[PDB]
């Protein structure tokens, strides 16, 4: 129904490429439809970050987005800037169920 | 045996007489558990109301009917107005309008004016109309100036289709632009009433449904499963036991369909799992009888049943668990022909005397007694 | 000008009643005819979703509030309520109102796929006590 | 605003076995279907296009795009497309979709760079803005658009493909899973489109479709198509 | 299966009256006739002979056809191979995603023979006993 | 040869399966009826601008009607949810009415 | 045997027809004969008893039609069944008995 | 609503004048089956040997 | 033979089933029937004498 592998962590050293990817089955993001990230900073709302698989809602900066591809779905972040520390959730649309699945979170941590 | 067979002496042998089948125990309804109530009084009064040739839609959804409210104000299609009140669906179309005593008929499924040429109602109706005659009350000559009245167009419409146009149609042999000729007419003419408009509330009930949001006033009980329950799940009624499915349904879909013409699984208004309609189990019934001329100790056979399907326990059938009106036996014993009760079953093993399947028969013989 | 206020009590003892009002702070995005959802985050867990509801009606749910407790919109006065009646001992978290996307008009259509993009600030519950 | 353009002649080419979709929303699987509907009739003269030309809606428009990048962004249905009738129109546009049934006025070549689809949207009667249907020349988006009475019914699938650029609209299957339903009461009669390009024409025929243990359609037969297939 | 058995329309079976035991009779007629018929075919002795411990019958090998104890089947080789050639589609036991077999929830069930596979293979195996060890003397 | 005073409106409701002022509130008809149903118009007997209150029918009922079945009452009947507690209100109403 | 598949055509052939049989009463239980509706639930859920009498009526006359036939097509088949195993347990007296 | 009364009517009364005829087909088939067993039988016994 | 030449009875004969599907299997079976017949009688040698 889920399936939603995520790393719970990785290394956000500033100015500096992070990749991170949720994998689910192949029925919510192996249709390559609806798949959304979320950005969470700490006693701070959970806004929608990026959507459609790769399509950055308004306000949203460049050179920050997504490569999804079949059953993997990735962000590519080029540049961390202070203010992107935070925990990054997935969500898919299941058919089956239709249980709105989440992630676990991949809370970066600078340095 | 005796019955079947039309005589009080029954030979040796084995004789179907019956079918053995197994009464719904909980008689079940599922309804989405809703509390809300149809505000009836903004349907069935109203000082304002749309034209015969182009009416609206005042359509009262995710609003629950009750129809005993109403003789407060008939005709009625598609369903007999005694069990409208048990139907489910999703959305109640309202398309009322206006008519006149020489139209009173004329929109229908069937029966022949202005809304055959305008703004028609469909030959395939579900709903149910209410007839309200309002001369009595609204008493005046001319309706509204909105309120007209033709007789031909050149072209007829399709039901909810909107055209209209003001202008001098042909059915002749000339086009008209303004013309007066042969077919060449604008019938259009407003009304004016002699003894006073009349009223006609129109409540069309929808299909091809997504899961239902209105009911009937019914109430909804819990839901049994693993027991043969007479259900209703919005209005599929049936008998049969309730086990989980493990489907693959679609968000959208609301019941799984078999070979035949029937419904398979359904899901659950309330929880929304996905329950298989299986009904529950029968068999044929086979009576063994050495002959009433030796005895009148009988064996029955339940005919591809198990042993825990059929009523063991015959100090308890009394309160009517099965189809079966009476319940004997004393040893119950399980064969592939079915599951057998009033046969005591021995590891000897003899010629074949009443036959009864899978290599097992029958034989009234010597044990010392006579079984 | 898209923000979304939230109320409700914050302390229950167990099968108590309780419910969470959202209304739109006046923008006329994400007021009126919008998707609508409830999402329930545990403190130290990540998010989940709880509640949904499209258009008047198709109203979808969690597995754990699948028959659990209902949901409600008056549209009319903006009011987005959750109810919260006699809770099991695993929704001590923090709740979000939240729109998910598209704008519709007079009609009721049939979308499969679902979002969530503006969010309430969150209000804590605690039910362990 | 209108603008001049270079009109060319039209290109023909295959169908194969493409162009199946969904025809019911009961889940039906591990079985061989039956069904008398709106398809695309197999091994057909689909039409090629590489300009925007006026093209009619005969019941069911089997409709296919590839393409590298982002070039086909939307639909124009309707009778007629002055403002005498209401239409509908469909704009992929960036980040969105806009689907707006309105009365409309459109110039003579609509098209996107900015936008000039049309001039004026009068008494608006639809709306939806959503998640763009268009998805991932290696590109290739199938659509079907079926008009029954009260619906306007958009099926949808996109494939990466890796094949010869002209003349080859690749065979093999794929079931096109519905995208969405709208409930839209107008009459659609004519259809433009937005700036390869395929277009085929539905006709009622009978189909034996196979549902495997996952409710997908893996094969489709035609039995008008061949006396084997029959 | 003429009837939903959820219902009345049972009640309008009573006006035809004597159509559906006609049916019971005939195929209760048919299903007689079929056990009658395997009981004529295989039933041809009334011993159940065995071949000896020592199968030498003067250079002639019956081990295709005698039936291999070391299989729980009890049947020959060929036997075993005949059985595994029919893709059988009979319902004749009490077991109860869906099949072919779920045409019972419409009425229409399956009797069991009354003779079994394995009942069938001990008659052939009287007669190969017989037709080896004595000829048509038995 | 059963024999009463009904309204003009209603003439063809005298028949089982049927709903309407008479049909499902006073008098009902059996489903296995043999015979026939005899109406005239009175206007050279009972021509009278005003009701003729020895003629009445009820407009409500609480139970379902059997056929062949005399109901007297003059109970008032309860249309809403809401209690009627004596006084006839909204949604409560004295069933009987007349021409 | 094993290099042929359709050796034993003759049995599978019984078979065959016995479930083609079966699967044709069952096919055959989703039709309307003419009426509104195959399903009688619906017909009892929106028609009033004298006219869903009469839908009900052909479809039970539907059903009726086919069972007769199906066990018109027994009876022919346990006839030639029959006949069959009369020939085979002639053959067995005399070629196995003799 | 009349029409296809009548023409349920003369279907249902020209259908099962198909029914009886596959039927007694069926029937005669069966006896010339018969028939062409014991010809059979007796081509192989008395022309054969 | 039940609707015609040109007569529209694919509304009327469709409603009731596949049954001229058992009587074509039906008699299909009966056509072969006699040619195995024929096969069984006479061809009972391997060479043409």
């Amino acid at each position: 129904q889920s399936a939603l592998t995520q790393p719970p962590s990785v290394s956000g050293a500033p100015g500096q490429r992070v990749a991170i990817s949720c994998t689910g089955s192949s029925a919510n993001i192996g249709t390559a439809d609806d798949v959304h990230w979320y950005q969470q900073l700490p006693r701070t709302a959970p806004k929608l970050l990026i959507y459609g698989n790769n399509n950055r809602p308004s306000g949203v900066p460049d050179r920050f987005s997504g490569s999804q591809s079949g059953t993997s779905a990735s962000l590519v972040i080029t540049g961390l800037q202070p203010e992107d520390e935070a925990d990054y959730f997935c969500q898919s649309y299941d058919s089956s169920l239709s249980g709105y699945v989440f992630g676990t979170g991949t809370k970066v941590t600078v340095l | 045996t005796k019955c079947t067979l039309k005589s009080f002496t029954v030979e040796k042998g084995i004789y179907q007489t019956s079918n053995f089948r197994v009464q719904p125990t909980e008689s079940i309804v599922r309804f989405p558990n809703i509390t809300n109530l149809c505000p009836f009084d903004e349907v069935f009064n109203a000082t304002r109301f749309a034209s015969v040739y182009a009416w609206n839609r005042k359509r009262i959804s995710n609003c629950v009917a009750d129809y005993s409210v109403l003789y407060n104000l008939f005709k009625c299609y598609g369903v007999s107005p005694t069990k409208l009140n048990d139907l489910c669906f999703t959305n109640v179309y309202a398309d009322s309008f206006v008519i006149r005593g020489d139209e009173v008929r004329q929109i229908a499924p069937g029966q022949g004016n202005i809304a055959d040429y305008n703004y028609k109602l469909p030959d395939d109706f579900t709903g149910c109309v209410i007839a309200w005659n309002s001369n009595k009350l609204d008493s005046k000559v001319s309706g509204n100036y909105n309120y007209l009245y033709r007789l031909f167009r050149k072209s007829n419409l399709k039901p909810f289709e909107r055209d209209i146009s003001t202008e001098i149609y042909q059915a002749g042999n000339k086009p008209c632009n303004g013309v007066a000729g042969f077919n060449c007419y604008f019938p259009l003419r407003s009304y004016s009433f002699r003894p006073q408009p009349y009223r006609v509330v129109v409540l069309s009930f929808e299909l091809l449904h997504a899961p239902a949001t209105v009911c009937g006033p019914k109430k909804s009980t819990n839901l049994v499963k693993n027991k043969c329950v007479n259900f209703n799940f919005n209005g599929l009624k049936g008998t049969g036991v309730l086990t989980e499915s493990n489907k693959k349904f679609l968000p959208f879909q609301q019941f799984g369909r078999d070979i035949a013409d029937t419904t398979d699984a359904v899901r659950d208004p309330q929880t929304l799992e996905i329950l298989d309609i299986t009904p529950c189990s029968f068999g044929g019934v086979s009576v063994i009888t050495p002959g009433t001329n030796t005895s009148n100790q009988v064996a029955v056979l339940y005919q591809g049943v198990n042993c825990t399907e059929v009523p063991v326990a015959i100090h308890a059938d009394q309160l009517t668990p099965t189809w079966r009106v009476y319940s004997t036996g004393s040893n119950v014993f399980q064969t592939r022909a079915g599951c057998l009760i009033g046969a005591e079953y021995v590891n000897n093993s003899y010629e074949c005397d009443i036959p009864i399947g899978a290599g097992i028969c029958a034989s009234y013989q010597t044990q010392a007694s006579q079984s | 000008q898209v923000q979304l206020q939230e109320s409700g009590p914050g302390l229950v003892k167990p099968s108590e009643t309780l419910s969470l009002t959202c209304t739109v702070s006046g923008g006329s995005i994400s007021s009126r005819s919008y998707y609508w959802g409830w999402i329930r985050q545990p403190p130290g867990k990540g998010l989940e979703w709880i509640g949904s509801i499209y258009y008047s009606g198709s109203t979808y749910y969690n597995p754990s509030l699948k028959s659990r407790v209902t949901i409600s919109v008056d549209t009319s006065k903006n009011q987005f309520s959750l109810k919260m009646n006699s809770m099991t001992a695993a929704d001590t978290a923090v709740y979000y109102c939240a729109r998910l996307r598209g704008d519709e008009i007079y009609y009721e259509s049939s979308g499969y796929y679902s979002y969530f993009d503006y969010w309430g600030q969150g209000t804590l519950v605690t039910v362990s006590s | 605003n209108l603008t001049t353009r270079t009109q060319l002649p039209p290109a023909y080419t295959n169908s194969f076995t493409r162009g199946v979709y969904y025809p019911d929303k009961v889940f039906r699987s591990s079985v061989l279907h039956s069904t008398q509907d709106l398809f695309l009739p197999f091994f057909s003269n689909v039409t090629w296009f590489h300009d925007n030309p006026v093209l009619p809606f005969n019941d069911g428009v089997y409709f296919a795009s590839i393409e590298k990048s982002n070039i086909i962004r939307g639909w124009i249905f309707g009778t007629t497309l002055d403002s005498k009738t209401q239409s509908l129109l469909i704009v992929n546009n960036a980040t969105n979709v806009v689907i707006k049934v309105c009365e409309f006025q459109f110039c003579n070549d609509p098209f996107l760079d900015e936008f000039r689809v049309y001039s004026s949207a009068n008494n608006c009667t639809f709306e939806y803005v959503s998640q763009p249907f268009l998805m991932d020349f290696k590109n290739l988006r199938e659509f079907v658009f079926k008009n029954i009475d009260g619906y306007f019914k958009i099926y949808s699938k996109h494939t990466p493909i890796l094949v010869r650029e002209p003349e080859d609209l690749p065979q093999g299957f794929s079931a096109l899973e519905p995208l969405v339903d709208l409930p839209i009461g107008i009459n659609i009669t004519r259809f433009q489109t937005l700036l390869a390009y395929y277009v085929g024409y539905l006709q009622p025929r009978t189909f034996l479709l196979k549902y495997n243990e996952n409710g997908t359609i893996t094969d489709a037969v035609d039995c008008a198509l061949d006396p084997l297939s029959e | 299966y003429i009837c939903g058995d959820s219902t009345e329309c049972s009640n309008l079976l009573l006006q035809y009256g004597s159509f559906c035991t006609q049916l019971k009779r005939a195929l209760t007629g048919i299903a007689v006739e079929q056990d009658k018929n395997t009981q004529e075919v295989f039933a041809q002795v009334k011993q159940i002979y065995k071949t000896p411990p020592i199968k030498y019958f003067g250079g002639f090998n019956f081990s295709q056809i005698l039936p291999d104890p070391s299989k729980p089947s009890k049947r020959s080789p060929i036997e075993d191979l005949l059985f595994n050639k029919v893709t059988l589609a009979d319902a004749g036991f009490i077991k109860q995603r869906d099949l072919i077999c779920a045409q019972k929830f419409k009425g229409l069930t399956v009797l069991p023979p009354l003779l079994t596979d394995e009942m069938i293979a001990q008659y052939t195996s009287a007669l190969l006993a017989g037709t080896i060890t004595s000829g048509w003397t038995f | 040869a059963d024999s009463f005073v009904i309204r003009g409106d209603e003439v063809r409701q005298i028949a089982p399966g049927q709903t309407g002022n008479i049909a499902d509130y006073n008098y009902k008809l059996p489903d296995d009826f043999t015979g026939c149903v005899i109406a005239w118009n009175s206007n050279k007997l009972d021509s009278k601008v005003s009701g003729n209150y020895n003629y009445l029918y009820r407009l409500f009922r609480k139970s379902n009607l059997k056929p062949f079945e005399r109901d007297i009452s003059t109970e008032i009947y309860q249309a809403g949810n809401k209690p009627c507690n004596g006084v006839a209100g909204f949604n409560c109403y004295f069933p009987l009415r007349s021409y | 045997l094993s290099s042929t598949p359709s050796a034993l055509g003759k049995l599978q052939d019984v078979v065959n027809h016995n479930a083609q049989a079966l699967n044709t009463l069952v096919k055959q239980l989703s039709s309307k004969f003419g009426a509104i509706s195959s399903v009688l639930n619906d017909i009892f859920s929106r028609l009033d008893p004298p006219e869903a009498e009469v839908q009900i009526d052909r479809l039970i006359t539907g059903r009726l039609q086919s069972l007769q036939t199906y066990v018109t097509q027994q009876l022919i088949r346990a006839a030639e069944i029959r006949a069959s195993a009369n020939l085979a347990a002639t053959k067995m007296s005399e070629c196995v008995l003799g």
